[PDB]
């Protein structure tokens, strides 16, 4: 049950990454391999040739788009405005973090406006938590009631992925792996 | 609006300062608070970042001597600077960054080393 | 490491004449580039954002342009009070800067 997720026709949002669960099926992991070539393929606390052999309670696919450079956040104990306020791993991490360049499917002259992300939020974000909202961010006591302007912002801004950028801006499709045991 | 700098001043050779940014009209614990030089006859360097979730980043040329923290209840920015150079000689400016623009300054203060 | 150049170091002209300043940058970056204005002995006064954009309070006169890996500021007509330095901003780097004269 793994080529919905790999192959699948549209990619959601980094602030509201997609999250998928799989229990009762069978999984040959090898497939993963047949995706190639992968930017990044990265595992922590497992061996990538033994998983084959490791009969897990349940596993969890997150998927989302990133930027290159920012592909780096993905990881326990990183900072910055992906691992703050758009997704989170804990500390004790146990799984595997797969990227690949998707330059050639995310990328539009007209600048992909679909794909945004948090710029600022009040606080940090817990390991696997969620933020959808839409609200005017605030800086001032002075309300802001869905008026923007000065202190007044709605808080996401887009990618605008488009085929001529470096790599360091062009996209990235991103999908992590987690396994209970 | 106010982004006052105070602290700066003549410092010995090594020496460690604080250097104080008081606000009004905007809340230190909510925006991006940037730290900013200007050496005399250069242009611009950015120094230090801080955002409203705690994180903190530096130059890499200037790390592991400079440290910004905040006093949230007094609405303060500090930048604690050890081991002080004549290098560090500069005019230091207290920015708010909204997005990427540095959209309010404040007037600095001047740090002789 | 994106580096920015502005051109030219410095420029001289009259009152009422066209205006026109290029940041370039060494590989190219998105639009996501700023100008800020800058007078002795005063803080730096943001003047553009998004390399079209105008901030509030700015005098309409003030125009960018440019994508890729050149960017452009252009003032059409000057004025006493229009001579300062101006500097090109992307993320954390900084132009060298760039003077005007009356």
């Amino acid at each position: 049950p793994f080529d919905e997720v790999f192959n699948a026709t549209r990619f959601a949002s980094v602030y509201a990454w997609n999250r998928k669960r799989i229990s009762n099926c069978v999984a040959d992991y090898s497939v993963l391999y047949n995706f190639a070539p992968f930017f990044a393929f990265k595992c922590y606390g497992v061996s990538p040739t033994k998983l084959n052999d490791l009969c897990f309670t349940n596993v969890y696919a997150d998927s989302f788009v990133i930027r290159g450079n920012e592909v780096s956040q993905i990881a326990p104990g990183q900072t910055g405005n992906i691992a703050d306020y758009n997704y989170k791993l804990p500390d004790d991490f146990t799984g595997c973090v797969i990227a690949w360049n998707s330059n050639k499917l995310d990328s539009k002259v007209g600048g992909n406006y679909n794909y945004l992300y948090r710029l600022f939020r009040k606080s940090n974000l817990k390991p696997f938590e969620r933020d959808i909202s839409t609200e005017i961010y605030q800086a001032g006591n002075k309300p802001c009631n869905g008026v923007a302007g000065f202190n007044c912002y709605f808080p996401l801004r887009s990618y605008g992925f488009r085929p001529t950028y470096g790599v360091g801006h062009q996209p990235y499709r991103v999908v992590v792996l987690s396994f209970e045991l | 609006v106010q982004l006052v700098e105070s602290g700066g001043g003549l410092i010995q050779p090594g020496g460690s300062l604080r250097l104080s940014c008081a606000a009004s009209e905007i809340i230190v614990s909510r925006n991006y608070m940037n730290w900013v030089r200007q050496a005399p006859g250069k242009g611009l360097e950015w120094v230090s970042v801080i955002y409203a979730g705690g994180s903190t980043f530096y130059a890499d040329s200037v790390k592991d001597r400079f440290t910004i923290s905040r006093d949230n209840s007094k609405n303060t920015l500090y930048l604690q600077m050890n081991r002080l150079r004549a290098e560090d000689t500069a005019v230091y400016y207290c920015a708010r960054s909204l997005g990427d623009r540095f959209d309010f300054w404040g007037q600095g203060t001047l740090v002789t080393v | 490491d994106i580096q920015l150049t502005q051109s030219p170091s410095s420029l001289s002209a009259s009152v009422g004449d066209r205006v026109t300043i290029t940041c370039r940058a060494s590989q190219g970056i998105p639009s996501y580039l700023a100008w800020y204005q800058q007078n002795p002995g005063r803080a730096p006064k943001l003047l553009i954002y998004a390399a079209s954009t105008l901030q509030n309070g700015v005098p309409s006169r003030f125009s960018g342009s440019g994508s890729g890996t050149d960017f452009t500021l252009t003032i059409s007509s000057l004025q006493s009070e229009d001579f300062a330095t101006y500097y090109c901003q992307h993320e954390d780097t900084f132009g060298q800067g760039t003077k005007l004269e009356i």
